[PDB]
């Protein structure tokens, strides 16, 4: 048994969001709401349906009726780009909370990435190992795609890359990992990483010394 | 009110997975104590709540499995389950619901999460290198690479470093461990005249590193 809110939203800045959570029935149950941002634990949004907890700001109200409640976001900021959950009992009566609702302002400012690629240490070589370090960061949005290349030819396995993540500039951030073994790494000219986004694309060298 | 949640970050299965949470101020007996927990990949659930008296109540589906207990002599109170198996991965949270009760319940003032994997595979202390700069703002930073599990806390000069400091996600390698890495962005003519520490912790290993980063 479950309550179901879609799991996509979609808002510019200062326009209105509405997010419906929803059984069978509902009003006659209470529903409220909680925030929760990515890497922190939730924080209360919403209780008894239409009230808001002491350090949440005017432009936050959630209403309910029949069978579904809701939450309105007037005039949405940058500030809100966070998961949402509902909760209710139903029906047996433990608790449950909804499926969770991602919010999403977009026709931000675009930013080309700042990229940064690291060789590896000493210690790591001196362990007959060795991994380079591509480091992606301010960058709007996040739809990056890495690829790595030695002296000009594209290296092809031992790549190892994270999914893009927010940060706290309200922005995005990436890195990616090349799994090298010592001699691949001394035995070339140059080591390479490139970083595509939309259109335009940065790249990073780096040679052994 | 302060919640903070410690427990063990790795418990392999059918074991019994222990958890306790401490409280402070509220005080107690103004709150009911709950626990929810919350799969990495998503979703939220509730497991069961707690009163001073040593009532309980327990999600259905996990009564026979689940037991809280409570120590009001200490401010504390603790899970444990069961019998634990390998779906049971989730970060952890205490939480406080209203006195009364308040049976338009809600979830005010919860923990920060402790995550608990679930596995076959055994712990694995971190190695830790330096990303050396050089080479007017220089970048550098600390990767701590093959370490498990999760989480792994970085900070910088004993958490002196707030500012153009990120540490960034880390990422399930081949191996079946995880590796991340920390960088900071200082200004390049401090370098030679400075030092710069990251501190790592990693608590299911009990281990705790201080890398230090100097120029090439």
């Amino acid at each position: 048994y479950e309550l179901t809110q879609p799991p996509s939203v979609s808002v510019s800045p200062g326009q209105t969001a509405s997010i419906t959570c929803s059984g069978d029935k509902l009003g006659d149950k209470y529903a409220c709401w909680y925030q929760q941002k990515p890497g922190q634990s939730p924080v209360l949004v919403i209780y008894q349906d239409s009230k808001r907890p002491s350090g949440i700001p005017e432009r936050f109200s959630g209403s309910n009726s029949g069978n579904t409640a809701t939450l309105t976001i007037s005039g949405t900021q940058a500030m809100d780009e966070a998961d949402y959950y509902c909760q209710a009992w139903d029906s047996f009566s433990t608790f449950v909370f909804g499926t969770g609702t991602k919010v999403t302002v977009l026709g931000q400012p675009k930013a080309a990435p700042s990229v940064t690629l690291f060789p590896p240490s000493s210690e790591e070589l001196q362990a007959n190992k060795a991994t380079l370090v591509c480091l992606i960061s301010d960058f709007y949005p996040g739809a990056v795609t890495v690829a790595w290349k030695a002296d000009s030819s594209p290296v092809k396995a031992g790549v190892e890359t994270t999914t893009p993540s927010k940060q706290s500039n309200n922005k995005y951030a990436a890195s990616s990992y090349l799994s090298l073994t010592p001699e691949q790494w001394k035995s070339h000219r140059s080591y390479s990483c490139q970083v595509t986004h939309e259109g335009s694309t940065v790249e990073k060298t780096v040679a052994p010394t | 009110v302060q919640l903070q949640e410690s427990g063990p970050g790795l418990v392999k299965p059918s074991e019994t997975l222990s958890l306790t949470c401490t409280v402070s101020g509220g005080s107690i007996s103004s709150y009911y104590w709950s626990w929810i927990r919350q799969p990495p990949g998503k979703g939220l659930e509730w497991i069961g709540y707690i009163y001073y008296s040593g009532s309980t109540n327990y999600n259905p589906s996990l009564k026979s499995r689940v037991t809280i207990s409570v120590d009001t002599s200490k401010n504390q109170f603790s899970l444990k389950l069961s019998s634990v198996t390998a779906a049971d991965t989730a970060v952890y949270y205490c939480a406080s619901l209203p006195r009364g009760q308040l049976v338009n319940a809600y979830f005010d003032y919860w923990g920060q999460g402790t995550l608990v994997t679930v596995s076959s595979a055994s712990t694995k202390g971190p190695s830790v290198f330096p990303l050396a700069p050089s080479s007017g703002t220089a970048a550098l930073g600390c990767l701590v690479k093959d370490y498990f599990p999760e989480p792994v806390t970085v900070s910088w000069n004993s958490g002196a470093l707030t500012s153009g400091v990120h540490t960034f996600p880390a990422v399930l390698q081949s191996s079946g461990l995880y590796s991340l890495s920390s960088v900071v962005t200082v200004p390049s003519s401090s370098l030679g005249t400075q030092t710069y520490i990251c501190n790592v912790n990693h608590k299911p290993s009990n281990t705790k590193v201080d890398k230090r980063v100097e120029p090439k």
